[PDB]
DNA sequence: ACACTGCGAGCTCGAATTC
DNA sequence: GAATTCGAGCTCGCAACAATGAGCACAT
């Protein structure tokens, strides 16, 4: 398939391409040519993936020089091996329409505790803790001694690959993580410092976000690489709360007393630099000093340094090189494991981040804790507020850096809060031999009540019966699971079991087992396999889960699992946590973001991600009610994204309950039958 | 042509069969579309049989042995209308009462189930997947005519053991899709033919106006002009060629050199089957 | 140093028959 | 020729708007 987009001549690896599809490439096209960003929106999982590596892969041929290297930041290592399967097939595809090879190789790269092969490092399970038996067998004064090479501890693979893998690459052939193992067991090499050192000769990398948006870590692994290179964000809908979990540090009184061991256990060793620990013993005073208050929440972002110099007298010229200097005491120290160093550290990365970083940040100390007047546990937040001082390094060091979802809900939000100008910041939608979804927004009840889930209209029984009515009857025509997200876990608890002291919930389990997701994951992924293997047979069963929960990130929703997704209201934050409460002051100066319109935007990113998770195909069929009645207002479903609004008609607009079931019923009635 | 068949018809008697979106009542429009259903499936076949069995309240109840009674099957339909209709249906012991007794067939026809299924769930106490790899072995054609929606264990069922799935749009497409199960898919019996009214010739068992086989002896008793409409098909007469006085009617066979009409040439092939000049 | 989305008011037409 | 009855559409003013929860991937 010699397909021409305007300039190129695009090999795609199958023979129908979708018209929207094609459109696609027209755009991403646009971006390149203009070496400039760009917001795109386009609703699968795959074929998304299938087409974006099919121009860039082709855009490298015929503009060698003006791009080369392309780095593709999924989410997690599930989707890192999906994307670098989906490559391989576009390579063989390439082996087949010329029968020749080529120079060109495809990386994968994830942590230590992934590629792996020494025994008794790898079946440790925290991540923490594979760094540290890793550091304790490769570090450079660990090295020092076996210059004799004797018989002391080392590791194998990694004294074999600085000998023998640096003159030749790796020639072709692109590389899962699995393979990569592979090719390390077979030859004897380190698995993951040979895909470290061969992330700079590459053409396609593919890594998670935090080789990239994390400042402390792109430094090592993507300094160097490319200065014309191409970023692919996919998936990236709540790419701002990875930028500011990255550059926002939580210190409690759970962690300043291990400080005080490790600032303990640092005394000892000296004796058998000493300024430095008088340092961090006035440091370590100080936060402890401003925790001791009971005492109304305050702020104070750059008067913290000002404080820190008043009883303390530590000035804020040695307190940038805090970090620095205790990442190299503990090296001529030679200390062995570094986890347990590990509170030291985040009291060393809180130092250098209250010196330097101070524009859009704020330190929160919380004496009063959450709904309690006098609960001994007090927390100090060091809040990031402003999302873009995590992307300024990557929107200036890149070409192009092409940030693209599902679910990107407003187009000119994402422009606003990061703060860069796309060049494209267009949408799109997908095309269908029917219609595959139906969406509802299932407002008043059955007796003419409101359905809401307001913080007044909870406890009512007027609506804890219009929920328990909605589902009886939604799980008596829908067949084959239904997936019922909830708002929080207080709200779902409080719910199923009023169901249970009235007479609903024994007819709900009549029709369908019912599953609850729970916060731990050995419990959970045991009602998961029930739940797939429940909709396999003729049962049918309700997983009925939280909306910011592990199930509605991680898990798609295939079909025939999760026919109908139930929203029960609208997802949204905690409106009143002190946190949120100041960062919408810094988005309502800065930005000019209307406070009540970044708490929608940020929950009709969430209710239309899990909703969106139901159809990932062109023969998936799935309903999607949104049972509340929020939803109907035009600064709530004027967010939803273009391909699942295009679908909502005004019928489906404030339908009651019974209602709404007849337009279930006459959906799946009409999708069951062949094309 | 087709070949005998020992068809099963599986009804639904779950809470769900008193839904609207049919005739008012969901059961009585399924017994009226089967009786009628009854009747078509004896005319084009003439030796088969029909069983009848109905699910209620995770339990299925034989409602009519496997036997070729034409008449049996109608009032007891007619009998089952006012039925209850509590509780969920099962589909493990539905095709485990279905299977008990359409193993011992003999490997020369084709058994066949028809699960007319409305309810959405089949609780039941087993698994259903080794039933699957059960009802491939015994060679038995499985399929499910759906209502209102599309299970995934029904389909499953259709497509691994041989048979179709379909579900319903409204009441003539129900009528469409039973009249698809009346025609047959492309060793010797022993009957006893019905002399002297209706009489059994190995014992003298009289008994009413029927095809049924005999209820003391066990010998299948048959009426022997329904089997003579099943013949021309096997050695079929050919077409004539053409190019005033006929032979049929008074007013061109190539076998016989038998000069016929236009009105004729329509009336031998068509409906007389033979040809007028050849049984001379 | 308050205030979003809905909704009946005038205003002006139309079709067809009236006064 | 100048009223009616009941319908339609487009402008525009009127009054009052809302926002409640919980945890493992990535650097020496
Ligand atoms: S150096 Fe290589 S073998 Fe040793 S722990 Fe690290 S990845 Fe594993
Ligand atoms: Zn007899
Ligand atoms: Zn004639
Ligand atoms: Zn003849």
């Amino acid at each position: 398939m010699k397909l021409n987009v305007d300039g190129l001549l695009v090999y795609f690896p199958y023979d129908y391409i979708y018209p929207e599809q094609f459109s696609y490439m027209r755009e991403l096209k646009r971006t390149l040519d203009a070496k400039g960003h760009g917001v795109l929106e386009m609703p699968s999982g795959t074929g998304k993936t299938v087409s974006l590596l099919a121009l860039i892969m082709a855009y490298q041929r015929a503009y060698p020089l003006e791009v080369t290297k392309l780095i593709y930041c999924s989410r997690t290592v599930p989707e890192i091996e999906k994307v670098i399967e989906e490559l391989r097939k576009l390579l063989n595809f390439y082996e087949k329409q010329e029968g020749e090879k080529l120079p060109f190789l495809g990386l994968a790269l994830s942590s230590r505790k992934n590629l792996c092969i020494h025994p008794e490092v790898t079946p440790l399970r925290f991540g923490k803790d594979v760094d540290g038996k890793c550091h304790s067998l490769t570090a450079s004064y660990v090295r020092a001694q076996y210059q004799h090479d004797t018989s002391l501890p080392h590791c194998r693979f990694y004294e074999e690959f600085d000998a023998h893998g640096r003159e030749v690459p790796l020639p072709a052939g692109i590389y899962n993580l699995d393979d990569l193992k592979a090719l390390g067991r077979r030859q004897g090499w380190c698995p993951y410092f040979l895909a470290r050192y061969s992330i700079l000769h590459a053409n396609v990398v593919v890594y998670s976000y935090h080789y990239l948006l994390d400042p402390k870590i792109a430094d090592l692994v993507s300094k160097e690489l490319a200065r014309k290179a191409v970023v692919v964000f996919d998936e990236a809908h709540n790419i701002d709360n990875v930028c500011i979990d990255s550059m926002s540090v939580n210190l409690t009184r759970r962690t300043l007393d291990r400080c005080q061991g490790n600032l303990e256990t640092l005394q000892k060793t000296v004796l058998r630099a000493e300024h430095f620990l008088g340092f961090l013993r006035r440091l370590l005073e100080y936060v402890k000093w401003r925790l001791r208050v009971q005492h109304v929440v305050q702020e104070s972002p750059p008067a913290f340094l000002s404080g820190l110099a008043q009883r303390v007298c530590i000035q804020r010229k040695p307190l940038r090189f805090c970090a620095e200097r205790l990442r190299s005491l503990l090296h001529t120290l030679e200390i062995t494991d570094l986890a347990d160093f590990s509170p030291l550290t985040l009291l060393a990365n809180f130092a250098t981040l209250v010196s330097t970083y101070a524009k859009g940040f704020t330190i929160i100390i919380e004496p009063f804790d959450d709904r309690t007047p006098t609960i001994a546990n007090p927390i100090l937040h060091f809040s990031c507020m402003d999302a873009s001082l995590a992307i300024k390094p990557v929107f200036e060091r890149f070409q192009s850096v092409i940030i693209t979802s599902g679910t990107l809900s407003p187009l000119d939000i994402y422009p606003k809060i990061l703060d860069f100008h796309p060049v494209t910041m267009a949408t799109f939608t997908m095309t269908l031999a029917r219609v595959c979804l139906c969406p509802m927004i299932i407002g008043r009840g059955n007796d003419q009540v409101a359905i809401s889930s307001k913080f007044e209209t909870r406890e009512d029984i007027a609506v804890i019966r219009n929920y328990g009515n909605l589902l009886l009857e939604m799980s008596a025509v829908v067949p084959d699971g239904i997936v019922a997200f909830f708002t929080s876990y207080q709200y779902m608890e409080s719910t199923v079991a009023s169901w249970y002291e009235q007479g609903i919930l024994e007819n709900i389990q009549r029709n369908k087992l019912l599953f609850i997701e729970t916060q731990d994951g050995a419990e959970t992924s045991v009602a998961l396999e029930k739940y797939q293997e429940a909709c396999e047979n003729g049962r049918g069963a309700i997983l009925l889960s939280v909306a910011r929960g592990k199930v509605s990130e991680g898990i798609d929703f295939v079909h025939h699992y999760g026919r109908a997704v139930i929203m029960f209201g609208v997802p949204y934050v905690y409106t009143q946590s002190r946190i949120l409460k100041a960062r919408l002051e810094y988005l309502r100066d800065q930005f000019q973001i209307r406070e009540n319109d970044f708490l929608t935007f940020d929950a009709m990113r969430h209710a239309a991600q899990c909703v969106g998770r139901a159809i990932r195909g062109k023969t998936d069929y799935g309903l999607m009610v949104f049972a509340d009645k929020r939803f109907a207002r035009g600064d709530k479903r004027g967010k939803l994204p273009r391909w699942i609004q295009e679908h909502l008609t005004d019928a489906n607009l404030n339908l009651t309950v019974d209602e709404g079931v007849q337009v279930a019923k006459y959906f799946l009635r009409q999708m069951a039958q062949p094309f | 042509l087709g070949m005998m068949r020992h068809l099963y018809v599986v009804v639904d008697g779950s809470r769900t069969m008193e839904d609207q979106d049919l005739k008012p009542n969901r059961l009585t429009c399924t017994l009226k579309l089967l009786e009628y259903f009854v009747e078509e499936y004896f005319d084009q076949n003439p030796i088969s049989q029909i069983g009848i069995i109905v699910t209620k309240s995770k339990r299925a109840e034989k409602l009519t042995e496997l036997s070729g009674n034409p008449r049996k099957h109608i009032t007891s339909l007619k009998k089952a209308v006012d039925m209850t209709c509590h509780g969920e249906p099962s589909l493990y012991n539905s095709l485990s009462i279905a299977m008990q007794t359409l193993k011992h067939m003999p490997g020369h026809t084709s058994r066949e189930v028809l699960i007319i299924f409305s309810s959405l769930t089949t609780c039941d106490p087993s698994n259903i997947y080794d039933l699957i790899k059960t009802l491939k072995a015994a060679k038995i054609r499985v399929s499910v005519i759906g209502l209102s929606a599309e299970v995934r264990v029904c389909t499953v069922l259709a497509r691994e053991t041989g048979g179709t799935y379909h579900v319903i749009l409204d009441e003539s497409h129900y009528k469409e899709l039973l009249t698809h199960h009346v025609s047959p898919p492309p060793g010797n019996t022993e009957p006893g033919l019905t002399l002297g009214g209706y009489f059994c010739p190995q014992c003298r068992a009289k008994y009413c106006e029927l095809p049924v086989e005999c209820k003391i002896c066990g010998l299948t008793l048959v009426s022997a002009p329904h089997l003579a409409r099943s013949y021309h098909h096997l050695f079929p007469l050919d077409a004539f060629q053409e190019i005033r006085f006929c032979y049929g009617c008074q007013g061109v066979c190539a076998v016989c050199q038998n000069v016929f009409c236009v009105d004729c040439d329509v009336f031998v092939h068509d409906s007389l089957h033979c040809c007028p000049g050849c049984i001379h």
